[PDB]
């Protein structure tokens, strides 16, 4: 699944990221919404303007979930069973949008972290985000 | 695809600010390192066992120069892209036998490298405009496959 | 895409042998059961909690009839497919907002159902010809997205 | 990953398949070669005619590998580590062709098994083949 070198690189990258997680998540949400307008149909009760309180809160929640996933990288299903059930049974989201969100997150962390965004960190983050999306898109139990 | 005058001005300004030497090399090296199966076509370039050697290979940069020149020509001719990307499309379809996923992968890697180089100047509107441009170029270059 | 006279004769013969009532219903039901996220558009059809209910739903067959009629019209007009699949393409692009992967998924499910019904008469050449036909129909119907 | 119902359905389907595995694999290879001619570049030393001895042997080998994978459905990496290393390091095959091979195998087992090819068996086989391809396409250790 993941090599120890990849795990160490991902842990170091997220440790460097630190407490800017909420702002990074909000920026990723804004980038996705502007870039791909076909994914705005999943949020019909939101006010998708710039600098929105609800968008900022959702970005903070996504960032906290990602931080927990990093802290439990070897136990993704046990950590995210509730999220998987909610995203697969209730929302019923196709797995295409997870690729767009992962790419937007990669761009967001690349723009503000030029020193730590080496090719090895790029590959490790790509594989880690792919694994997280794969775990989240499943129908088990 | 059509672009607004403000988006056109922004993309022209940033492209004028782009360094025209290392961007293509970085894009090619990052593609090869991140997606390893893409070496099945570039195995003739020499040693590619480690990312250090992949980035230090001179032929990688010598080919990234041509790749970025082709991208620059395509960006210059936005109104008519099918006419411009004809010989390259025929070559890729006939000799190389490459499925169209690698084109969008390369476009995404190029956008990531542009963001890395330009820092905070890569605003979401400019990012969206460049996504549109790269999607159009990929679709124009891969048309005979489907 | 062009087809040889032998392939045209084979596909016409098998399509003449096709039952025009249950094939579309089977295709739609199998799509919904195998890929569960596709119910996000058909949740207006009633109960779809179990495959038994999905297959027994009457609206599923009532819509599969129209889907198979559209496929039959597209097969009838093979020379010009972009002209035939214009209103449907506009509708899918505007109102439904469906990405083009589901089109090839539905084509593959239809080919599987055809093989299931016809048994050993589904020779590899006919299978290849029908793959070409379904790929052409999907590409013609999904053109505004890219 | 896989539900117990899916595992039981896959086991029953392969038990019904039984000893026709070699012929089924050879037919799947022929179907793939005729349908998609862009995957014929991985076999430059073969004679891809109809009823070829080498093609029949390769189909038998693929069928035996699939039977072992079925018999070790819960231990795919430990069962197919050597195959994964060979397919990822030496051959360097992109993961697109695995989808085509899986679809051709589905068609082949659908043609000659009309009784056992219920929607539940269809879904179980789809998920099982997807899991096998995902395991085989990896770079670990
Ligand atoms: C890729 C990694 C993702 C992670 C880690 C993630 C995580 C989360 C979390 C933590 C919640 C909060 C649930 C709650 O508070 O009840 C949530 C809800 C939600 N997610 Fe995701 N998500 C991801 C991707 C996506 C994508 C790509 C979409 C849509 C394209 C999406 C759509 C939603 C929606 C609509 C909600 C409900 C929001 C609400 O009820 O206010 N998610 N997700
Ligand atoms: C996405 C936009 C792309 C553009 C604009 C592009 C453009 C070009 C150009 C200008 C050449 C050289 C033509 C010549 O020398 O006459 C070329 C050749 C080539 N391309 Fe592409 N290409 C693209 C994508 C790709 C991708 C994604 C791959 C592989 C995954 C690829 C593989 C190759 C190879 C192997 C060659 C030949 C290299 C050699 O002969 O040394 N190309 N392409
Ligand atoms: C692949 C070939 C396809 C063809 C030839 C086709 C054709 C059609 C036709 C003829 C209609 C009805 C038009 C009318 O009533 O005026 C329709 C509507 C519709 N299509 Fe498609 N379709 C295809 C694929 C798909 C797929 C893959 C999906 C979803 C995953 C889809 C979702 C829908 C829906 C939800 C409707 C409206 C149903 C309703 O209003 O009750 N279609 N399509
Ligand atoms: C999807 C499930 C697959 C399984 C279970 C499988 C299994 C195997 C097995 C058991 C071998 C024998 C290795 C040996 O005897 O040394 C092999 C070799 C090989 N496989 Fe696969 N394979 C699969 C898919 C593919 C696909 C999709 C391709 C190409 C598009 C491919 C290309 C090859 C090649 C070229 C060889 C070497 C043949 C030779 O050296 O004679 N495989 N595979």
């Amino acid at each position: 699944v993941l090599s120890p070198a990849d795990k160490t690189n991902v842990k170091a990258a997220w440790g460097k990221v630190g407490a800017h997680a909420g702002e990074y998540g909000a920026e990723a949400l804004e980038r996705m919404f502007l870039s791909f307008p076909t994914t705005k149909t999943y949020f019909p009760h939101f006010d998708l303007s710039h600098g929105s309180a609800q968008v900022k809160g959702h970005g903070k929640k996504v960032a906290d979930a990602l931080t927990n996933a990093v802290a439990h990288v070897d136990d993704m299903p046990n950590a995210l069973s509730a999220l998987s059930d909610l995203h697969a049974h209730k929302l019923r989201v196709d797995p295409v949008n997870f690729k767009l969100l992962s790419h937007c997150l990669l761009v967001t962390l690349a723009a503000h972290l030029p020193a730590e965004f080496t090719p090895a960190v790029h590959a490790s983050l790509d594989k880690f985000l792919a694994s997280v999306s794969t775990v989240l898109t499943s129908k088990y139990r | 695809v059509h672009l607004t005058p403000e988006e056109k001005s922004a993309v022209t300004a940033l492209w004028g600010k782009v360094n025209v030497d290392e961007v293509g090399g970085e894009a090619l090296g990052r593609l090869l390192v991140v997606y390893p199966w893409t070496q099945r076509f570039f195995e003739s370039f020499g040693d590619l066992s480690t990312p250090d050697a992949v980035m230090g290979n001179p032929k990688v940069k010598a080919h990234g120069k041509k790749v970025l020149g082709a991208f620059s020509d395509g960006l210059a001719h936005l109104d008519n892209l099918k006419g411009t990307f004809a010989t390259l499309s025929e070559l890729h379809c006939d000799k190389l036998h490459v499925d169209p996923e690698n084109f969008r992968l390369l476009g995404n890697v190029l956008v990531c490298v542009l963001a890395h180089h330009f820092g905070k100047e890569f605003t979401p509107p400019v990012q969206a405009a460049y996504q549109k441009v790269v999607a159009g170029v990929a679709n124009a270059l891969a048309h005979k496959y489907h």
